């Protein structure tokens, strides 16, 4: 339910990439699922149970 | 037991006099830059206390000695001087001094400042739980990764000297502190000649697997699980952990930095990471430096870790 | 020539429709521990057709999506991937897994392994070089192989060894010496002919290897020696290598510290490259020993030589190696019946620079 890129607009590449690490690690414990389709494209965050 | 001093002069990057403030009561982070000294600090460490660094032929002993600076050093001095404050050792003094002296030819002990052979001291280490015969507990750089995998004549060698009844409640404590490491984890131990190790992690219902097909992560943190649960079960001197984390992610380095900080009290876990997660569990910290061709060895606040391995220093 | 998609369908922790997004000029792969990072250099490196043993596998068996729990998903599995050069020249290679054996597939068309090896080395990839792919622990072996197959090593890249088992015999029918001299002067020929192939391999890798170096240390003292032993026959025995660290006179590769010695294969690595440069060079975690004071040359240098002579995608944990690749394609689990493995790929050339 929440987008990457509108909230990663100002920022540099060192931090964009720790968060991008950081939500692609999260999910590992589950607490936010998310769904890609297009191979370059933004995910919304949608918590999982 | 409790690594109070250690003492190095010319041994392999610290060719004049490194006299170190002493260590602290439960765990050391070494923080440092690339070729400066900090796995020959623990080579150091190890050199007194396991076997195998002195059976080769004098050629990798010759070129052990510090020459960098042209001749060859007449005295490597390696020294750490333990506290047999809870009486583990058989020799009840509050403070042994015990150190190797070797030169060009020398390889002697200095027991509290006296010289004696390499005989006399196999004893009195294995007495003191130190474990000789197998590099365990003193896993080396990047060799992590190997014990998980091991095959279970290992396993089952490693667990019998560890005889016949330590091994039910060892797997108890392996499953506990798996599943502390990892909480979705329920790896078991199973004696079948052999022991076998059902790891698992985020299944929960079926995922019983064998460990040579797990990844090169959960490797890591299979071999970390066992040697914790060796010490839960029954106590060992000390942890010398050169980059111990150095393969796993920051999620578990957080999860072994804090684990680590719950076993810390009982006993002494040396350690060496070049990330930051796994150095907020230690009290004194360490940095090894390296100019002038001669390295030194300098006591560093935690906030100077912190910006030393937070970004890069270039 | 660099990577375009990759297809793989109940292969090794991997399973459902999903495809491996597009490849940069340097793309970095990172994740979680158990998420199947090394599983798309499997995929990578079993498109070539390896032995299928080095892949934490046993008999080419178990390689099917969750095979070893006892509940394997199904039996059709299969990895192809893409190739192209300028001129948009589409190749596909493919593997498809059934019963207790494999086929191969080129655009859609089984092949056998002979052809199939044949297509492979016209791009100057090798199927048996091991030259470009690295494992978890192959950074820190790939600095110290044992030089008697590091020899080896530089003679199969020289396009040298189908003589080989045709060379030695002859000098065993040189020992039986009318019919003597013209068989002494029917035996040098060979020998000359191994002798400067192997030598246009080895004063080449050897020439070039030391300003790498020298680029990838940025310092005129750091510097990187590559000789035989026996020189007259340098292909014989082990090829010695040796390094001098910046900080450090001429000592042996085998007691090199930890932070240069991958530095030192890195070196290799990209010193083998002069000589038949492979398309694509793949990294499994060379951040295994390298500082953050360290791993910036060499994120440079692969930098500056992504865009220039070949391609590279590196799998890396620490934060500042694979901030500077170009793109950041990741992998990360999911629970389900078995280990659920799939590849979420972003970009980052579209993102400012770093400040
Ligand atoms: N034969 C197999 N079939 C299916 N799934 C498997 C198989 N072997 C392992 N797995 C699963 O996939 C994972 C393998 O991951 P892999 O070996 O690629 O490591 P990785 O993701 O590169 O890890 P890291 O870099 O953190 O060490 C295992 O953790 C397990 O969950
Ligand atoms: N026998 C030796 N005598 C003298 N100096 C040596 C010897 N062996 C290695 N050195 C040097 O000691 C320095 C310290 O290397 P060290 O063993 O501490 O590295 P490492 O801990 O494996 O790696 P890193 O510190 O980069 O993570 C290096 O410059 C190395 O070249
Ligand atoms: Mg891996
Ligand atoms: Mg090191």
């Amino acid at each position: 339910s929440i987008s990457l890129l509108e909230l990663c607009r100002n920022t540099n590449r060192k931090q964009a990439a720790a968060k991008f690490y950081s939500f692609l690690v999260l999910k590992k414990q589950q607490a936010i699922e998310l769904t890609q389709e297009e191979p370059y494209s933004d995910i919304i965050a949608t918590p999982g149970p | 037991m409790y690594i109070k001093q250690v003492i190095i002069q010319g041994f392999r990057s610290y060719r004049d006099q490194t006299i170190v403030d002493p260590f602290s009561s439960k765990h050391n982070v070494i923080v440092g830059r690339n070729g400066s000294g900090k796995s020959n600090f623990f080579y150091a460490i190890q050199f007194v206390l396991s076997d195998e660094f002195s059976h080769l032929r004098p050629e990798q002993r010759l070129a052990l000695l510090h020459e960098g600076t042209g001749p060859r050093v007449i005295s490597a001095f390696v020294e750490i001087i333990f506290d047999n404050s809870d009486n583990r050792l058989p020799i009840d003094k509050e403070e042994v001094s015990l150190r190797r002296v070797i030169g060009a030819k020398k390889d002697q002990y200095f027991l509290d400042k006296k010289m004696v052979t390499k005989n006399d001291v196999m004893n009195l280490l294995e007495s003191a739980g130190f474990s000789r015969s197998n590099p365990y507990y003193i896993v080396k750089q990047g060799k992590i990764n190997q014990m998980a995998t091991a095959p279970d004549s290992q396993r089952l060698k490693l667990l019998r000297e560890v005889i016949q009844l330590t091994f039910k409640q060892v797997s108890k404590n392996f499953s506990e502190v798996f599943q502390k490491l990892v909480p979705g984890g329920k790896a078991t131990l199973v004696m079948k000649t052999g022991v076998g190790i059902r790891v698992s992690f985020t299944g929960k219902q079926g995922e019983m697997r064998e460990m040579q097909q797990l990844s090169g992560g959960q490797k890591s943190l299979v071999a970390l699980a066992l040697i914790f649960a060796i010490q839960k079960c029954d106590p060992a001197p000390f942890y010398l952990f050169d980059q111990i984390d150095q393969a796993l992610d920051a999620q578990h380095r957080k999860a072994v930095s804090d684990m680590i900080m719950e076993l810390a009290v009982h006993a002494q876990f040396i350690t060496t990471t070049f990330r930051p997660e796994l150095l907020e569990s230690a009290d004194k910290f360490y940095g090894v430096k390296f100019r002038n061709k001669v390295s030194h060895i300098d006591v560093i606040t935690a906030e100077m870790a912190k910006d030393f391995v937070e970004d890069d220093t270039t | 020539g660099f990577l375009k998609l990759i297809e793989i369908e109940n292969f090794k922790s991997y399973k459902g429709r999903q495809i491996i997004g597009p490849f940069q000029r340097f793309t970095a792969i990172i994740g979680p521990n158990g998420s199947g990072k090394s599983n798309l250099m499997d995929a990578i490196s079993f498109v070539l057709g390896e032995k299928t043993s080095n892949l934490r596998v046993k008999t080419l068996r178990d390689l099917i999506h969750g095979a070893p729990v006892g509940k394997p998903a199904a039996n059709r599995a299969f990895v192809s991937m893409v190739y192209s050069e300028e001129g948009a020249e589409d190749r596909t290679f493919a593997r498809v897994i059934v019963g207790g054996s494999s086929e191969y597939k080129i655009n859609n068309k089984v092949v056998q392994l002979h052809e199939y090896s044949e297509e492979l080395e016209k791009l100057g990839i090798l199927i048996k070089a091991r030259n470009f792919l690295v494992f978890q622990g192959a950074v820190e072996s790939i600095a110290m192989k044992n030089p008697k197959e590091r020899t080896a090593l530089f003679e199969e890249i020289s396009r040298s060894g189908e003589l080989a088992q045709e060379y030695d015999k002859r000098k065993k029918e040189m020992v039986k010496a009318k019919r003597a001299k013209k068989a002494k002067q029917a035996f040098e020929q060979i020998k000359k002919e191994r002798f400067d192939r192997f030598n246009a391999c080895f004063e080449s890798v050897a020439t070039n290897i030391d300003e790498i170096y020298k680029a990838l240390s940025r310092n005129s003292s750091a510097q990187a020696f590559l000789g035989p032993e026996n020189p007259e026959e340098p292909y014989l025995d082990g090829i010695n290598y040796n390094c001098v660290a910046p900080g450090k006179r001429f000592r042996p590769m085998d007691n090199l510290s930890g932070g240069e010695k991958t530095v030192a294969a890195l070196a290799l690595l990209f010193a083998i490259h002069s000589y038949k440069p492979a398309p694509f060079f793949v990294l499994d975690q060379i951040d295994a020993a390298l500082d953050n004071t360290n791993i910036g040359k060499v994120a440079n240098y692969i930098k500056e030589q992504s865009t220039c002579n070949f391609q590279a995608i590196v799998i890396s944990l620490k934060e500042e190696f694979y901030t500077k690749a170009e793109s950041l394609i990741g992998v990360y689990p999911e629970q389900g019946d078995c280990v659920i493995s799939k590849v979420l790929t972003f970009d980052l050339t579209k993102y400012p620079d770093a400040n």
